[PDB]
RNA sequence: GCGGCCCCCUGGACGAAGACUGACGCUCAGGUGCGAAAGCGUGGGGAGCAAACAGGAUUAGAUACCCUGGUAGUCCACGCCGUAAACGAUGUCGACUUGGAGGUUGUGCCCUUGAGGCGUGGCUUCCGGAGCUAACGCGUUAAGUCGACCGCCUGGGGAGUA
RNA sequence: UACGUCG
């Protein structure tokens, strides 16, 4: 949430095809949905997570 | 995106694509860049979602 | 938990007095025995802890099932230190990581978000819990 | 805006003491410091029309305070604009 | 006369700001009526209500919700008084004229029913007519022997029976209501901050009212 | 001692399936001649039924006015829908000198000699409604002295 | 910004009468206490009370005769945009005498009756009807 | 008007406690600045899309809708233009006047005995009370009750034209 | 056309 290197946590908050899950599904108050998404994107730049599942 | 299965399998049963891509996401990107119709389509979509 | 008295009993509906702004109404499904009848009458002081609540006193009908290894369905929702809490019929289950986490060969992320069918062998009505078996792993993993 | 050390230095120079941080000379000098610093910023960029709106608020507010202090004590006015090198 | 025993107020939801003088209002999201305010209010209602009850007046209890029935039939009928316990017809006070001829049909059909020609000429139409006596009997039940429009009105819920309050205010009839924290003191002349939907509370409550209606100097 | 008089009859229409259907509306004001003014609208299919419904509604729904000797007390402004209306007591300012549809309500009201001038709209159905509102919120020196102590 | 505190006071009293308010607080001044003393004297308010030390607060206990409110219509006449200074002959009566008009005369803040009796006109502050 | 992520330079807002100045305020004609899109100038760029244009259809006709192509343009730098249903068709600033359900962002207190309970601010959405309104509706973010200053209106067309 | 009422 605040951190992007913890990709266990980030990998919970992402779907099976690399897409960020909405806060309508996972709860996650909007502040942490914003930190979350921004951390997911920083992780996708570092190739810690994938952008998609067809690379 | 992928599916596989071991030898107990009969039917496709891939409703992973009624989850993400097929129905909405590709039919949406067939037609025009507006900025304008989406602001009102989303306005009346969120104004229709009411009790 | 609330202690109340039965005052009005109109078929399919039972009226219990508690002492709030309204008197609760309990469906006969909670007061019915295994024979197919009732076990109460007007003037009886029964117990009622509040159909998303009648299950707390409806699990008593699942005993004759867990006596012969009754196969049910559940889903993991909680996780702590080696302990997993599964929602089985609304009862927290216990699953140690003896086999859940050991000698990682690959990306073992098929745990948080799994919805399969588990088997039960022993039940504890003294700790209001239901510990899952261990050998049943040959069914939950790859059914 | 401005550095904490810079603001503290200007409050120490222009106030009666520190904690006298709302006096008219002090506010004028802090606005002046920021106006000059952003002269350096807007010599470059030049199409930061949003930040410039903040800058023109600083210019206008400095002007209001100089008009106040001019029609309250003119000796403080002349010493002030003498020291800050404004008025041209 | 006895202190309100068991109701202490209700209605977390849809509470009405005009009930703000009557609310103590603490526990678990629900509002508690200040019963130290209710007791003088309810004693006043017994005062003026006994005052018109001693002038030989008609009172008309109103009890549409459940279980105000048959508690309003029991309390009104324990006195020599009148009641509405099923759906209160829109306009049985303000056009009582037309409701007078419906009451007249109820009298003529019960006189025709238990004494006169009930088995006469048809079975099907006789069944039709008897269930007309069930419909006219449960709708125009208590009011069938009134013969006037009444001198007071005692309603058991102010928001659920707003129609009857609106008509008795339209006609200049004193309205005596047990309001709850959702209700509104519209034109209720003698408001009583209480609990509208507890059967203990309305049987205690109507017990006191029916006690003072027939109270006798003897 | 009832003193009824009609102000306006009109023919309104409805436009059903087969052609139009024409109905008539009356607008009358009754009053005893000493306060006690009412107006009634009433509408029906013929003119005498319309005026009779209008009188019958106007005999009830009758309002008290706190007159002076034979007239108003202080200048009063009553408004209704689009119709703004001034009145001035005109302490024996002889004769009722009001507009149409205001002369009638002031005539049967029992007032004799006021000065009026309706402004705004001067639809007769709303210029009374702006005379009663008006004469209703006009209060007397024994009412103002009742309010404020003395 | 606040540029007419008197009209603000009269606004507080109109909207307090209109909301069945028991009492009305506001910031206080010499002119508001003068007007409030005229209103209590003429019977349009029940009482006033000025409290506070460094920030005074005028409080007007309002009147309600029946269910209706006593102050029927209070208007500000001499607003800051356009000030109105009447002589002792031009000095108006409101509701044909049934309703005072608070005029600030040189002798003090008076009513229309009191200042027409005192023989001196001034600045007409407000109509209370 | 602004939508990947990162850095640099930078504007504003809001909150908590305390300190300081001490009416320094509000509005604003002329004036100045900013101002979507299309358009214009000079120099780049040009994948997609696409006025113009061309072909195919449709049609009575089809200078259109539909199809296949497709140039300016859209993109960048600097300058111009100076407008829009530039719209909450609602000028700015301030004060007062019943409520309910949310959203978003602060902060204080209490067993934090959890995804709590009690308050206190900032911005915002929906519904509604009095009141107002021609009605429709607005409704503490007013179109309610007031004050200050500005802008504008005066039948339709001709004409926002000469 | 067209809406104006009694012993």
């Amino acid at each position: 949430e605040i951190d992007y290197k913890d990709i266990a946590t980030l990998k919970n908050y992402i779907t099976e095809s690399g897409k960020i899950v909405p806060s309508r599904i996972t709860g996650t108050r909007a502040k942490y949905q914003r930190q979350l998404a921004r951390a997911i994107k920083r992780a996708r730049y570092l190739s810690l997570l994938p952008y998609t599942d067809r690379h | 995106i992928k599916v596989r299965e071991n030898e107990p399998f009969d039917v496709a049963l891939r409703r992973f694509k009624r989850s993400c891509e097929k129905a909405g996401v590709l039919a949406e990107v067939r037609r025009r860049e507006f900025y304008e119709k989406p602001t009102t389509e989303r306005k009346r979509a969120k104004a229709s979602a009411v009790k | 938990i609330v202690r109340g008295v039965v005052v009005a009993i109109d078929k399919d509906v039972v009226l219990v007095d508690a002492g709030l702004k309204s008197e609760s109404a309990i469906p006969a499904e909670q007061f019915k025995n295994a024979q197919g009848e009732l076990e109460i009458q007007v003037g009886d002081e029964v117990d009622v802890a509040l159909e998303k609540a009648k299950r707390h006193e409806a699990w008593i009908t699942l005993e004759k099932a867990y006596e012969d290894a009754e196969t049910v369905t559940g889903v993991i929702n909680g996780k702590v230190k080696g302990g997993f809490t599964v929602e089985l019929n609304g009862i927290r289950a216990f699953l140690p990581g003896s086999l859940v986490d050991v000698r990682p060969v690959r990306d073992t992320l098929h745990l948080e978000g799994k919805e399969l069918e588990f088997k039960v062998i022993k039940l504890d009505q003294k700790r209001n819990n239901v510990v899952v078996s261990r050998r049943a792993v040959i069914e939950s993993e790859n059914s | 805006s401005l550095s904490t050390e810079a603001t503290a230095k200007i409050v120490s120079e222009f106030g009666r003491d520190a904690n006298d941080t709302g006096s008219t000379e002090v506010q004028v000098a802090l606005l002046t410091a920021q106006i000059n610093h952003l002269q350096g910023h807007f010599a470059e960029h030049k199409k930061d029309h949003h930040s410039r709106r903040g800058l023109l608020r600083m210019v206008s507010q400095r002007r209001k305070l100089l008009d106040y202090l001019k029609r309250k004590d003119v000796a403080r006015y002349t010493q002030l604009i003498e020291r800050l090198g404004l008025r041209r | 006369m006895l202190k309100a025993g068991v109701h202490f107020g209700h209605q977390t939801r849809y509470w009405n700001p005009k009930m703000k003088p009557f609310i103590f209002g603490a526990r678990n999201k629900v509002h508690i009526i200040n019963l130290e305010k209710t007791v003088p209010m309810f004693n006043e209602a017994l005062a003026e209500l006994n005052k018109i009850a001693s002038r030989k007046g008609k009172i008309l209890f109103v009890g549409t919700k459940r279980a105000a029935s048959e508690a309003v039939k029991d309390a009104a009928l324990s006195c020599d008084q009148f009641f509405v316990n099923h759906r209160w017809l829109g306009g049985m006070l303000t056009n009582w004229k037309t409701v007078r001829q419906s009451i007249k049909r109820l009298k003529d059909l019960e006189t025709q029913s238990q004494d006169g020609t009930f088995d006469k000429l048809t079975k099907k139409e006789a069944l039709m007519r008897t269930r007309e006596l069930e419909k006219l009997e449960n709708s125009l039940g208590g009011i069938k022997d009134m013969g006037g429009l009444p001198d007071a009105l005692f309603v058991i819920d102010a928001d659920h029976e707003h129609i009857a309050i609106k008509e008795a205010n339209n006609l200049g009839i004193p309205v005596f209501a047990i309001v709850d924290t959702n209700s509104d003191p519209d034109g209720v002349d003698f408001v009583i901050p209480g609990n509208d939907d507890a059967i203990r509370a309305v049987t205690l409550y109507l017990g006191a009212v029916a006690a003072t209606v027939r109270e006798g100097r003897s | 001692e009832l003193q009824e008089k009609l102000i306006a009859v009109n023919r309104v229409s409805k436009t059903v399936k087969g052609g139009r259907i024409f109905s008539f509306t009356a607008l009358t004001v009754v009053g005893d001649g000493n306060g006690r003014v009412g107006f009634g609208y009433g509408k029906a299919r013929e003119v005498p039924a319309a005026i009779q419904k209008a009188m019958e509604k106007a005999r009830r729904n009758m309002i008290n006015v706190a007159l002076n000797n034979g007239t108003l007390q202080h200048p009063v402004k009553g408004v209704h829908t689009g119709s703004r209306v001034f009145m001035q007591p005109a302490s024996e300012g002889t004769g009722i000198i009001a507009g149409g549809a205001m002369r009638a309500v002031l005539e049967v009201a029992g007032v004799h000699n006021v000065l009026a001038k309706a402004y705004g709209s001067t639809n007769p159905i709303n210029v009374v409604r702006a005379t009663i509102d008006g004469l209703e919120n006009m209060n007397s020196p024994e009412m103002v002295a009742a309010k404020r102590g003395k | 910004s606040m540029q007419d505190p008197i009209a603000d006071m009269l606004t507080r009293i109109r909207n307090g009468q209109a909301a069945n308010k028991a009492a009305v607080t506001m910031p206080s001044s010499k002119l508001k206490v003068a007007i409030a003393n005229v209103l209590k004297e003429e019977g349009f308010i029940e009482d006033f009370k000025v409290e506070g030390d460094t920030k005074p607060e005028l409080e007007l206990t309002l009147k309600y005769f029946q269910g209706k409110a006593v102050v029927e219509s209070i208007q500000r006449v001499s607003r800051p945009g356009l000030r109105i200074y009447k002589r002792k002959d031009e000095l108006p009566k409101v509701m044909a005498g049934l309703g005072i008009a608070v005029v600030s005369t040189s002798k003090g803040v008076m009513t229309d009756r009191a200042a027409r009796q005192a023989g001196l006109g001034g600045e007409i502050i407000c109509y209370v009807a």
